[PDB]
């Protein structure tokens, strides 16, 4: 499981608006 | 949404099921570093591999979730098994699990299925993740005497 730096996609979307 | 059942038994996991995906995870460079099997169900992510520890992730925790050329991703909080962090798996079907991702996320699952006993349960206080908070309005000013 390697942790990455940021997010490698331009193209989301946000489901859950929670913590 | 979709539907269909069958008494068959399964000899192996294919690299196209409705439900299960192979997949690698992956570094910032894009290698590869170990195979699994990334499994999409009304309860929660999970992933399948070695005698190693298996790894989940509730819908809760998945803030964004994200797809590109055969690239499957997604962030996390603090909060969850692995902790922090921004995790990246290289599938020839990354699409198909994002067109699959939104339909169990939109459905919420409430207690879908009869769960054990949980930390949500009435007891003593402790630290636990707050809801969210209304934006504070603007004040207004006033006018000025002789």
């Amino acid at each position: 499981l390697f942790r990455l730096r940021h997010f490698p996609c331009g193209n989301v979307n946000y489901g859950y608006q929670q913590q | 949404g979709s539907s269909g059942s069958s008494g068959l038994n399964r000899d192996s996991v294919p690299d196209n099921h409705p439900t299960k995906f192979k997949v690698t995870n992956v570094d910032d460079e894009g290698v590869e570093l170990g195979s699994g099997v990334m499994e999409l169900t009304q309860s929660e992510l999970v992933l399948h591999l070695h005698r190693r520890e298996a790894v989940r992730w509730p819908y809760l925790c998945l803030r964004r979730y994200g797809y590109d050329s055969n690239l499957f991703s997604f962030e996390s909080g603090r909060r969850c098994q692995t902790g922090q962090g921004i995790f990246a798996f290289k599938c020839s079907r990354a699409e198909e699990i994002f067109n699959l991702l939104q339909d169990l996320m939109q459905c919420n699952s409430i207690n879908v299925m009869e769960e054990p006993v949980i930390i949500t349960r009435n007891s003593h206080p402790a630290e636990l993740d707050l809801p969210r908070a209304p934006q504070p309005p603007n004040a207004l000013g006033y006018t000025v005497s002789s």
